[PDB]
């Protein structure tokens, strides 16, 4: 299971990982909050 | 052509061509004074850069002085 | 270089003009005949080459096959000789 | 169908095949052919009750080539006459 | 002693053994995987006891409602039962679905404990059952477990009738195993039982055979 | 002889080596030091035979290799399946197949990707489909969802067992090198078995189950009220309904009465008129035949039986006077070397696919595929494609072959030795044939271009001006289209409706096929591809040949397959090596198969496909510019690339936006490109030394040094992007056009 | 089936070369040497004056039957001009050649052995005055031949398939 751990912790699986992450929570943002242009605040 | 492609190919390739010019019959009668190689490097770089150019100016200056010729306007 | 690079024999032509001729003939209307005929009807021939045949000609069909079996024929045979004397076999 | 032409070739075609196999006429597993087409004897680890050599090896490919031989001739027979 | 070569390694030492192998499936030199040498023989004995199992079953109903014995509701083929609903189907307590988990069920306890015992001889009989632990440790050869329940006469006390006993046993799983095959193939060939198939090749034995049912 | 040879548990199964990345190499297992590191890694990875020395290791990493690309296709096929059982309109379009256009994609409402799911039909939105899989699906006798998502699931279990099977013969039970070696089984058993049962399966299946269902569709019953596949085999009844032959079982199987099943074993040339497909009975009968040679094909090479032919002795058997040794020696290469197999195969797989996309142009096998055009362009171009590259691929690792595995002591005066010993004339006589071909087409064309700007057409070579007709390819159209009269007699009708001699078929107001007429233009096109293809063999041939030797570098082959120069002496060395020649090879197929798709779909749209109304009057898409226009290379800048390109630069705002979109994404990445194949190396290091300056004024530098890519490297990525720039600008030029006007 | 034909040239295996049937041939050697290149005894002077006959006859009709003026009524003339132009155009050539390969005092540079071994005098043509007398030779025979077809085509009826 340490081996496990440690080939989870490489480069390509961990980009994969944060990018899936990132690009999920943006999707998500834009289906709640479309058509941003300027912000509001 | 001369961008992408360098010289070890073109050089061999002469090399091919040398031996069958030396084995023809009825050309052997007439011989090179100066042995055939490939271009330099740095030859093949400015004959690529100059091909380049004037192609990119005569493309330009054709499709400008047409668009512009045709309407006048 | 040997003079006679092609071991010269001569006499495959023979055989192999018989063994095309005999199985080609055998056919109805079909084989050498054609070939033959066409030979004969030439055209205009009282002179010298009336014109090429066109395209749309069963000629050019029946001579590609004739003189095809023919090449086979005499190369097969051309092997043959010379390759059993050679051992090959 | 017995006594059919079509009965009649085919059993014909195999008949001879296996005749030509048993028999030295023709090639199987323990009589290989050469470039020649000779006919050189081959040693193969079969054991047969056939004290000539016929395996059922021999006996599957002769039946095989049979069939296919009949097949064709009763086919073109069919078409031509 | 029958069939073809002595291939060298089948000695005679097995039950049935007639040194037939064509295609050398039990040669010892590279012999990995489900191609062992060990289970080539076990496999054999098992699918030949289904098998004579599943003759005698297939073949049973349709006799016992010939003559008698049972209910002609329960005389249909073995292949009207269930097993083929497009072909036919008969209603019991249960949907055959259900049917086939609850065997499925039995039958992996009872599979997944045979084959822990073929991968490690002594076992089956040291953790607790139900009780039973005691007569399922398999003595010695995985094919033959026999004890108090497996072997629960007694017959093979010597082993020389115990040699005749396991070649008996040979012949009838695998003429069991032939005539199941051949179940299936007059099944898809003629659509009726194999007890009608042998009455039919015994009314008209000529005008009855594989040759007049090419056409179905 | 030939026996099942294994290892039981060769290799642990384990996570330990997940962790260890460069694990396979010896000098790549240390860690890494530089940036180049991580691309030697990836670059390494299958590239088993570089690791290790003995063959039987390489066999298996390749056996398993082969298994798990296996699982992957399942995985790709049970996808497809699945994703046109529940986000397609496959029911409405078997209900009405020449008017709602396929689709299998559904795109998320997010970022305003609404506006690419379009109205293709049927009570449906989404992405319209070009891969044929709705055609072959009806022609497979699929009628609802449920048998596709069937299917799907059945993909997905296969996949499972593909994986598991590779898992088992690596670490399980590995074959050893003897169970690989053996050519004449493997032959045996894959020609018979894989061919010949695979394709009596199908015929079967076509027998009993896709001639009642496709015959019921065509006569006009509603796919719901046609009866399920399996009331066809356990009632006969209906079968014999459709095909009265049926009623009489295999009886004349059995006694050769084979003429009685003439009526679904036909053998009739031509397409269905009503949808414009290859009859499905003359499919029964020839993939049925071709099960019987395939069967009859698997029994000739020798094995544990005796019987059979030797490969060795009948490779050593053909020679003779001109040759020495002849085919002597090629047994062992063939037995010991995987890429000399590899080369071989890769080139017939690439051949048979271009003549996958020629045949299936020809004839369509599919119903309602010939009237479909954005299939057939788009089925043409993609095997065309495909087949160009495993082409290349051929003589690339031919060429690993000759530098690695071959061994002089083996081939002394074989055919491999005296075809290295007169190299200098084969490339000599090339170079003469490509600068001819060259000369006489391509100097036509632009004596043609002189010619019209001067306002001399009388000048020209075209079909009113100096003629150049096909006269050998108009005979072979004529003798082709005359045969079902007298050299195939039993034929009904000719092979294809391409040739001269036939009639047009149209299928909802739309041609399916029609003759061919062959002039002028074409002569000069064909020529084109000749040049192309012979140019495209010269550089592939002289990589292979003076792979490892020549006069400029004598000891070639010490420096390996894949090395950048030997310095910049002898006037300069660059790109010496079999890779760069597979390098140049890539961009000269690359032209080669652009010239053939364009030929393809301007000659298509031209006088092919087209409009046709009441009294039989045909209306092309482009109304049969092809020959006039195809003879100047203005004509092809104006009449086909600017008068076609019209639809994708006006696909925005509407569900062709995407089209438009990659098209210039496309033209973008083909420009990127050029800066890689420009440049070198030695620059983009210094630069990249000032920047690593400027991240170490910050104690911010890397631990792993950064470099720039290899020369090789540079030459791959730009070849890469260059490649994928091209044909994706190509891909959606095509798309876009032929949907719009399709 | 030790019977071989190619064979290396003239029996040195290290020589660039392989001797084949195309290459010596008793019908193909016999034509090259009877060829007024090839006689390296005969004067240069009647070798030029023969090639120039031939290669000017030959190219009176490609330039005839096409060009910008085969279909008007003087396209033979005009083909004839041509072919002559070409002939001069050539025959500078082979003057502004001759110049700069062979000097006035190289004994001659063509080989001097034959295949057989045997010592042969060099062939003159290899010379400054050779190359001279071979150039005015092949301008004299090529305008002569240019002259001679266009009378057989034109001033002459003379029919002919394609004329
Ligand atoms: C320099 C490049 C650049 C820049 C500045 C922008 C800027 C923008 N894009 Mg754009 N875009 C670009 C390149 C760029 N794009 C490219 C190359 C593409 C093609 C792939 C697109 C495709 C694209 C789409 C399809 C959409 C945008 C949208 C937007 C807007 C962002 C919506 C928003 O506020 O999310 C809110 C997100 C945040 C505030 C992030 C918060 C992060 C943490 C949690 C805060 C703490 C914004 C005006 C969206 C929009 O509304 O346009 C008007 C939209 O729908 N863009
Ligand atoms: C020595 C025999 C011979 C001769 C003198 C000619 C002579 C001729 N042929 Mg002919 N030809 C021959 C054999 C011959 N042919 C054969 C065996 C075939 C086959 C052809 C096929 C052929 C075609 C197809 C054409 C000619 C044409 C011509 C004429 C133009 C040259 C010329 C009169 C051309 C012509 O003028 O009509 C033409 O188009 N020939
Ligand atoms: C098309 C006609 C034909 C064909 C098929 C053959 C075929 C054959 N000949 Mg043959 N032969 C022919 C014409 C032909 N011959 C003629 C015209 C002559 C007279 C010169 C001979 C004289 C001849 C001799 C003297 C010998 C043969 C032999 C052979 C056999 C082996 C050698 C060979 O050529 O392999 C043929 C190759 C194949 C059949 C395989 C090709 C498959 C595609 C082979 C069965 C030898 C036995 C032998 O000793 N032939
Ligand atoms: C007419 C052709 C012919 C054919 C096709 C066969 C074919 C066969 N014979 Mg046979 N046989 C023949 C003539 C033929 N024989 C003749 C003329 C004789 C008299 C000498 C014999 C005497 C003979 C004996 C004594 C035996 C065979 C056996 C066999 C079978 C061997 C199978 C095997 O591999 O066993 C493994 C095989 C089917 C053997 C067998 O098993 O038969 C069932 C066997 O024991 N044959
Ligand atoms: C009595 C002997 C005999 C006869 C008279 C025929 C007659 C025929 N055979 Mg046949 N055949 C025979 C034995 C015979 N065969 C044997 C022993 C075999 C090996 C099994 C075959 C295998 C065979 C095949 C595989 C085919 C024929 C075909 C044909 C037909 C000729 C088509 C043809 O040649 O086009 C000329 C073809 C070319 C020029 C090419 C014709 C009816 C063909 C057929 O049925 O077509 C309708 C066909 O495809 N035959
Ligand atoms: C092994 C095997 C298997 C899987 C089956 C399976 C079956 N048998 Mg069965 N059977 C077997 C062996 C087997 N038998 C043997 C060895 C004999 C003797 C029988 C005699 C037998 C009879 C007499 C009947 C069944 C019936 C049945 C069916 C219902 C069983 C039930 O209700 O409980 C079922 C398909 C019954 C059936 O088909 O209804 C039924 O009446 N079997
Ligand atoms: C089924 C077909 C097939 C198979 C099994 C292989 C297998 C192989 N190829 Mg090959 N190749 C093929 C088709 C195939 N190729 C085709 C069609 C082409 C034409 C483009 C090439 C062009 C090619 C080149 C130029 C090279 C290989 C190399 C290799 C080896 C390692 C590849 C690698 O490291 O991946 C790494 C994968 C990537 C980096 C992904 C990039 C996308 C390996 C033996 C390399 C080699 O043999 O080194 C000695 C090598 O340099 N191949
Ligand atoms: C479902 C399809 C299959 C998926 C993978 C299945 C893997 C099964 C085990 C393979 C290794 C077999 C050999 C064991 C032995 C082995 O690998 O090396 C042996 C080694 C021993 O380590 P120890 O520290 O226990 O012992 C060291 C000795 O020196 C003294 O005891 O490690 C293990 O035992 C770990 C075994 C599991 C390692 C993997 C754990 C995680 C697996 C699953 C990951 C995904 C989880 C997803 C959850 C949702
Ligand atoms: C045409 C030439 C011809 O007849 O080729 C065929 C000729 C056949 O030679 P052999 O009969 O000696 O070949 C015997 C075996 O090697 C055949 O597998 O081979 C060559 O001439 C070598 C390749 C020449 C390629 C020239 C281009
Ligand atoms: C297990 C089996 C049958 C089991 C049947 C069962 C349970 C039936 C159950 C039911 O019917 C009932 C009772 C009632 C029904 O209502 C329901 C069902 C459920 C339907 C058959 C095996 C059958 C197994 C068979 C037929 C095996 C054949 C093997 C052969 C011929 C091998 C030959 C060779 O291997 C050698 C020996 C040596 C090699 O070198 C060469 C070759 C030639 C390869
Ligand atoms: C024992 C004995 C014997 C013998 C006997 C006998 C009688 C035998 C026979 C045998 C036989 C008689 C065999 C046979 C076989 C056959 C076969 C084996 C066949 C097969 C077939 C096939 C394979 C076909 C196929 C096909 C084709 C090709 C065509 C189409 C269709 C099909 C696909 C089907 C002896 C004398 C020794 C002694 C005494 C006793």
């Amino acid at each position: 299971m340490q081996d496990v751990k440690t080939y989870l912790s490489t480069a390509p699986v961990l980009a994969t990982l944060w990018f899936g992450f990132l690009a999920g929570l943006l999707i998500e943002i834009n289906r709640f909050f479309p058509d941003a242009l300027v912000l509001p605040l | 052509m001369f961008l992408i492609s360098w010289r070890g190919y073109w050089q061999e390739l002469i090399e091919t061509l040398a031996w069958a010019h030396e084995r023809t019959p009825l050309a052997n009668l007439v011989r090179w004074k100066d042995k055939p190689v490939a271009l330099s490097i740095v030859q093949a770089r400015l004959v690529g850069l100059a091909h380049f150019s004037v192609g990119y100016i005569f493309t330009y200056a054709a499709f400008l002085i047409a668009s512009t010729s045709g309407k006048f306007g | 270089f040997n003079r006679d690079w092609l071991r010269k024999d001569l006499s495959v032509i023979g055989f192999g003009l018989i063994g095309w001729l005999a199985p080609s003939s055998l056919p109805v209307i079909n084989g050498n005949s054609l070939t033959g005929l066409f030979l004969g009807s030439i055209g205009p021939e009282l002179a010298h080459f009336p014109t090429g045949p066109a395209l749309t000609s069963p000629f050019w069909l029946w001579m590609v096959t004739w003189h095809v079996g023919l090449f086979i024929v005499l190369t097969l045979g051309q092997i043959g000789f010379k390759g059993r004397q050679d051992g090959y076999w | 169908y017995i006594g059919s032409s079509t009965n009649l070739i085919m059993v014909a075609s195999t008949t001879l095949m296996l005749f030509a196999g048993r028999f030295g006429l023709a090639p199987s597993a323990n009589r290989k052919s050469t470039a020649g087409l000779k006919l050189v004897d081959r040693d193969s680890g079969l054991q047969t009750g056939d004290p000539a050599g016929f395996t059922a090896t021999d006996t599957l490919a002769c039946g095989a080539l049979g069939h296919v031989i009949g097949v064709g001739i009763v086919l073109g027979l069919k078409a031509t006459a | 002693f029958a069939s073809k070569q002595s291939l060298s390694y089948l000695d005679g030492t097995l039950p049935g053994d007639y040194g037939f192998d064509p295609l050398g499936l039990m040669d010892p030199e590279g012999a990995g995987g489900f191609i062992d040498p060990q289970w080539l023989p076990y496999a054999e004995i098992i699918n030949g006891r289904f098998a004579m199992l599943g003759a005698a079953g297939a073949i049973a109903p349709e006799v016992l409602g010939r003559i008698g014995l049972i209910p002609q509701e329960t005389a249909i083929p073995w292949f009207q039962s269930g097993v083929i609903p497009p072909v036919g189907n008969y209603s019991y307590w249960a949907d055959p679905y259900t049917l086939f988990v609850l065997e499925m069920a039995l039958m992996g306890f009872a599979e997944h404990r045979r084959a822990q015992d073929y991968y490690k001889p002594g076992s089956m009989g040291k953790q607790y059952f139900l009780g039973l632990e005691k007569f399922l440790g398999g003595s010695g050869n995985p094919a033959y477990p026999g004890g108090p329940i497996f072997n629960f006469l007694g017959f093979g006390k010597n082993e020389k009738e115990l040699q005749e006993l396991k070649v008996k046993e040979v012949k009838n799983g695998r003429l069991a195993m032939m005539a199941v095959l051949g179940y299936f193939t007059q099944a898809i060939f003629t659509g009726v039982g194999p007890f009608q198939n042998l009455l039919d090749h015994l009314a008209d034995p000529v005008h009855n055979n594989v040759l007049t049912n090419l056409k179905i | 002889e030939v026996k099942i040879m294994v290892e039981k548990d060769p290799v642990k199964t384990s996570f330990e080596k997940w962790a260890k990345p460069g694990h396979f190499s010896r000098t790549l297992a240390k860690g890494p030091n530089t940036t180049t590191w991580i691309w030697n890694l990836h670059a390494d990875a299958h590239d088993f035979d570089s690791h290790t020395n003995d063959l039987e290791e390489i066999s298996r990493k390749v056996f398993s290799a082969h298994f798990g690309q296996l699982a992957v296709i399942f995985i790709w096929l049970s996808g497809m399946y699945f994703h046109g059982a529940r986000f397609s309109n496959y029911e409405a379009w078997l209900s009405d197949p020449t008017h709602i256009k396929p689709s299998a994609q559904v795109v998320w409402p997010i970022v305003g990707q609404k506006i690419l799911n379009g109205d293709v039909g049927g009570g449906f939105q989404g992405i319209q489909i070009t891969s044929g899989f709705f055609q072959l699906w009806r022609a497979s006798g699929i009628t609802s969802e449920l048998q596709l998502y069937t299917t799907a699931i059945g993909g997905l279990i296969f996949a499972a067992l593909m994986l598991f099977a590779g898992w088992f013969h690596y670490h399980k039970a590995a074959p050893k090198l003897a169970w690989f070696q053996n050519v004449e089984s493997m032959l045996n058993h894959h020609l018979a078995g894989l061919l010949g049962l695979g394709s009596l399966a199908w015929a079967g299946h076509q027998v009993h189950v896709s001639l009642p269902i496709n015959r019921l569709l065509d006569a006009g019953v509603d796919p719901k009220e046609i009866p399920l596949p399996h009331e066809f085999i356990l009632n006969r009844d209906l079968l014999a309904q459709l095909y009265p032959s049926f009623s009489k079982g295999l009886t004349p199987f059995f006694t050769l009465n084979w003429s009685e099943y003439s009526d679904f074993l036909t053998f009739r040339g031509g397409l269905n008129p009503v949808t414009g497909g290859l009859w499905l009975t003359d499919t029964a009968h020839h993939h049925l035949a071709i099960a019987v040679l395939f069967l009859v094909a698997g029994h000739m090479y020798r094995t544990n039986f005796g019987i059979g032919h030797s490969m060795k002795e009948i490779l050593e058997a053909h020679k003779g006077p001109f040759t020495g040794e002849g085919h002597k020696g090629l047994y062992e290469i063939l037995t010991t070397s995987w890429h000399a197999q590899l080369a071989i195969n890769l080139a017939m797989l690439g051949s048979l696919t271009i003549i996958v996309a020629h045949h299936m142009y020809a004839m369509p096998p599919y119903p309602y595929l010939a009237t479909d055009y954005a299939t057939q362009l788009s089925l043409f171009t993609h095997h065309m494609w495909i087949g160009g590259f495993l082409v290349v691929g051929a003589a690339a690792h031919a060429a690993i072959f000759m530098v690695r595995d071959y061994d002089p002591t083996t081939q002394y005066n074989n055919l491999l030795d005296r075809v290295l010993r007169h190299r200098d004339a084969i490339i000599s006589h090339l170079n003469w044939v490509c600068i001819f071909l060259g000369f006489h087409s391509f100097g036509l064309y632009i004596h043609n271009d002189t010619m019209s700007a001067l306002g001399r057409p009388q000048d020209m070579f075209s079909d009113t001006a100096i003629q150049l007709q096909p006269v050998f390819a108009q005979w072979i159209q004529n003798t082709h289209a005359l045969a079902p009269s007298l050299t195939a007699p039993n034929a009904t009708a000719s092979t294809s409706l391409t040739w001269g001699g036939g009639d047009l078929v149209a299928v909802g107001g739309k041609v399916a096929l029609l003759p061919i007429p062959l002039g002028t233009a074409d002569f000069l096109v064909h020529h084109i591809h000749a040049f192309t293809i012979h140019v495209t063999v010269l550089i592939l041939l002289k990589g292979v040949l003076f792979a490892r030797s020549s006069r400029l570098i004598p000891d070639k082959a010490n420096l390996g397959f894949r090395f950048p120069c030997d310095g910049p002496g002898r006037g300069g060395t660059c790109q010496v090596s079999a890779w760069d020649h597979v390098f140049l090879g890539l961009f000269w197929m690359y032209n080669a198969i652009s010239v053939v798709i364009f030929h393809f779909s301007w000659k298509m749209q031209s006088d092919v496909w087209g409009s046709i109304s009441d009294q039989g009057v045909v209306t092309h898409i482009t109304g049969g510019n092809f020959a006039q226009s195809s003879i100047t290379i203005n004509g092809w800048l104006r009449d086909f690339l600017w008068a076609q390109a019209s639809q994708v630069i006006q696909s925005y705002g509407s569900s062709l936006s995407a089209y438009g979109l990659l098209f210039l994404g496309a033209h973008f990445v083909w420009a990127f490109s050029l800066m890689f194949l420009f440049s070198g190396r030695g620059y983009w290091q210094e630069l990249i030394e000032s920047i690593v300056w400027a991240h170490n004024k910050l104690k911010v530098a890397p631990a792993i040094q950064p470099r720039a890519l290899s020369i090789v490297q540079g030459r791959a990525v730009g070849v890469a992007h260059y490649l994928l720039g091209g044909i994706a600008t190509t891909w959606a030029f095509f798309l876009a056009r032929i949907i719009s006007v399709g | 089936e030790k019977y071989q034909v190619i064979e290396p040239l003239n029996g040195d295996p290290f020589i660039g070369g392989f001797e084949t049937p195309v290459t010596s041939s008793p019908l193909i050697a016999w034509y090259l040497s009877n060829l007024p290149a090839y006689r390296t005894a005969v004067a240069p002077l009647l070798r030029g004056v023969e090639i120039g006959l031939a290669h000017g006859y030959l190219l009176v009709g490609p330039f005839v039957l096409t060009g910008p003026l085969r279909n008007s009524a003087v396209r033979g003339e005009a083909g004839s001009l041509a072919a002559a132009g070409l002939v001069t155009i050539l025959t500078m050539c082979l003057t502004i050649y001759g110049i700069a390969s062979f000097k006035e005092g190289e004994p001659s540079k063509a080989p001097s052995l034959t295949l057989t071994g045997r010592q042969k005098d060099a062939d003159k043509l290899q010379t400054a005055e050779g190359w001279a007398s071979f150039t005015g030779g092949w301008f004299f025979g090529g305008l002569s031949g240019v002259a001679w077809a266009y009378i057989l085509l034109y001033v002459l009826n003379l029919p002919y398939p394609v004329k």
